[PDB]
RNA sequence: GUAGGGGAGCGUUCAGUCCGCGGAGAAGCCAUACCGGAAGGAGUGGUGGAGCCGACUGAAGUGCGGAUGCCGGCAUGAGUAACGAUAAAAGAAGUGAGAAUCUUCUUCGCCGUAAGGACAAGGGUUCCUGGGGAAGGGUCGUCCGCCCAGGGAAAGUCGGGACCUAAGGUGAGGCCGAACGGCGCAGCCGAUGGACAGCAGGUCAAGAUUCCUGCACCGAUCAUGUGGAGUGAUGGAGGG
RNA sequence: CGAGCUGGAGAUACGCUUUGACUCGGGGAUGUCCGAAUGGGGAAACCCACCUCGUAAGAGGUAUCCGCAAGGAUGGGAACUCAGGGAACUGAAACAUCUCAGUACCUGAAGGAGAAGAAAGAGAAUUCGAUUCCGUUAGUAGCGGCGAGCGAACCCGGAUCAGCCCAAUCAAGCCGAAGUGGCUGGAAAGCUACACCUCAGAAGGUGAGAGUCCUGUAGGCGAACGAGAGGUCGUUGUUCGUGAAACGAUGACUGAAUCCGCGCGGACCACCGCGCAAGGCUAAAUACUCCCAGUGACCGAUAGCGCAUAGUACCGUGAGGG
């Protein structure tokens, strides 16, 4: 859970077969219909006082530039 | 018993006429042990007595102090 | 199990009324009324009387014989008479007494 | 307070018999205490405690109606007094 | 005439309508040799003791011999198998409506590293007294661990707590995780362990290292004197 | 309210009540110990503390998370609501995409409702004008191992009807009309003879069947003071299953314009047309039924709820079952 907007939450893996060819070959036919989740990373920031937290790769940037309600 | 000649007295006086009939009401309870209970009413009767006084020095707690 | 709500632990009589009897045996026949069961709806009249025995050996001496006692009623008495018989109630005011209401009918006395 | 905690006083042949030695037993409040309980007895009686076992004790009856039962739960204290002894005149019962 | 299709109807509950009946006796039940082509329907009588038939129309939880069907009652096997260790039992006396079985006396026999005695666990008043005698007791009970009422259980020193820690449990801060949650230093909980002051007797119908008699011990607060100046942690060590 | 009461209780004794008991309607005051449980511990209902006030009794406080502080949160709710997570039996007469189904279940948050909501929309008339719900369109359009099967929306009719803000009467209760004699019967309310009331002939009761005997009913009164962005990769939503797949949505990487500007119109281009995202709130119509009242071609004791009351007895270590 990245500390500036929270993340974490994922879905499901297809996988098809008899792929690629005569624009639809011939047709995919699906083999796994699965299910999964995503993740992300962390680094330490502190605003108001001394904090750590769990820091959003793509909020990492966000902060680099604009400190947007919180400080490097 | 119920009238404003009971809320007259004083707070020491209150407190001396609950424990009166508390004195009288274990002795009527050793009385029953023994099966000398001749009058059961003035048991409910004494009961009654120490509840009102626990109201009234309550009622009067409250009224002056707000 | 329900029992004399069918009324409202109501009756129309007092534990000093003088009640004639309409209704079963002991017709007409009248009486002062001593006691009242509201909510049993049970009238003690001078009334039905009963001979009850006395299922009494340790009970005050094993002499427990027959009893002369009378046995209760409910609505099966219609309450206060003047006229020589039973009646309704209609008219009520005060006496000398403001907070009462009395009762009466086509005559005006109980 | 001081009037309460003494529930009654332990009737039976053992404790009428202890009332002549100068031991009085009572039938005393679950919660109260060996202190609190020697406090109540030395005012209300007007009489020094030498000293005071006690002990709890359980229920269970029933006679007819499939009523389950239940306990009734007590607690009885037996004191001794030093050679002034006596409880009001309420020991020759 | 089987599966099957088609037709006409009988019966049950509820409903709307109409005609009624009923404590001088309704429904239900019971008996019957009467009627209809069948499902079925009526008369009479007997029981019952407060509700109900007929006709039309409407609606259904509407018709049972079966499902090793479900619930309940009762049969058969049958006065049969058994009455739960092959450690025996006998007589006398007693009690009582009643006695192989209850009490008492004198014998007999079985256990005796137990089939005796003391805890723990666990059970919960089963203990003692006085009563009882439906059912429980594999028979019978006058008796009982059953039923009713009353009583009985006593601690500064014995176990546990107000002390300690083990495994483990939990655990501010902290470390992780869709959620719910999972981990985790100190600390805290946690006896099966450490620590710590009382013995000898007496005796209720029923308690006893608890009550009582005798003579001890432990700690705490204060007092009176000795004494005359240190006392010694949340940390050190020894030691347990 | 106006004479009885002393709970069920079928039970005696003591008593209480017209200086108005009892009961009913509305407030207060006391409310042990446990439980969010909250001083600390704990094998619920028990152990063990400290601090403040105090003559002892006794009273008050001592949990963490928010915030200055006032003040808020923990926990419980039958079903209903939204959210995070999410089966399989089953259908496909086998099975694997697909179906069952985003159903069941778990978890979170909340309320009497919630959800959603104020067009970067629907959409093809340059019509519409927030949302939810109902009918309908329509088993149409479409999706589909194009198989089993799944299945919209716009228009129209209807319930209700709001858009606002920021950032630069009902419970307590009282009053209430009018039948008498004979007969059958244990008992009259039935039969019979004359009688009345009706704004009331709904209903229960009373020895049998009741307008006129009781309670009531129609009708009327009634309370101190009580409530009402775009992109590539991965995927997915809806009729959306990789299809020519648009659009929303977002885990990873990237990353713009600022009104001769941006997004949409089912690849994509131009033209024509619809609309201003990246801030928040927002009643009503809708849903459910622990509870309350009324009613019924609903049941009447193997029925009806499991119970004419019991979640008891009994069963199980427990969940649970009964
Ligand atoms: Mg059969
Ligand atoms: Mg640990
Ligand atoms: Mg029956
Ligand atoms: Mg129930």
């Amino acid at each position: 859970t990245g500390k500036k907007n929270l993340v974490v939450n994922s879905v499901i893996r297809r996988g098809k077969a008899r792929a690629d060819g005569g624009v639809g070959r011939k047709t995919t036919g699906i083999t796994k219909r699965v299910q999964r989740a995503n993740l992300h990373k962390k680094a330490i920031r502190e605003n108001g006082q001394v904090k750590t937290v769990w820091l959003s790769a793509n909020a990492l940037r966000t902060l680099s530039k604009g400190p947007y309600k919180g400080i490097e | 018993m119920k009238p404003s000649e009971m809320r007259n007295l004083q707070a020491t006086d209150f407190a001396k006429e609950i424990d009166a009939r508390k004195k009288e009401l274990m002795e009527l309870r050793f009385q029953a042990a023994a099966g000398q209970l001749a009058q059961p009413h003035r048991v409910r009767q004494l009961r009654r007595e120490v509840a009102q006084l626990n109201t009234v020095k309550a009622e009067l707690a409250r009224k002056g102090e707000q | 199990p329900s029992a004399g709500s069918h009324h409202n632990d109501k009756l129309h009589f007092k534990k000093g009324d003088t009640v004639i009897v309409l209704s079963g045996k002991h017709k007409g026949q009248t009486g002062k009324v001593l006691l009242a069961l509201p909510r049993d709806q049970k009238v003690v009249v001078e009334g039905v009387n009963v001979i009850t025995k006395n299922v009494k050996p340790s009970m005050t001496n094993p002499q427990g014989g027959q009893e002369q006692r009378e046995l209760a009623l409910h609505a099966s008495k219609v309450a206060l008479v003047d006229p020589e018989t039973g009646k309704a109630t209609r008219v009520r005011k005060q006496i000398v007494d403001g907070k009462k209401v009395r009762v009466a009918v086509a005559s005006g006395k109980t | 307070s001081h009037y309460d905690i003494l529930q009654a006083p332990v009737i039976s042949e053992k404790a009428y018999s202890a009332m002549e030695r100068g031991v009085y037993s009572f039938w005393v409040s679950p919660k109260a205490t060996k202190t609190e309980i020697k406090d109540a007895i030395q005012q209300a009686f007007g009489v020094r405690v030498i000293g005071i076992s006690t002990m709890n004790v359980p229920g269970k009856r029933k006679r007819v109606g499939r009523f389950i039962g239940q306990r009734n739960d007590r607690k009885k204290a037996i004191v001794r007094l030093a050679e002034g002894q006596s409880i009001e005149a309420l020991a020759g019962q």
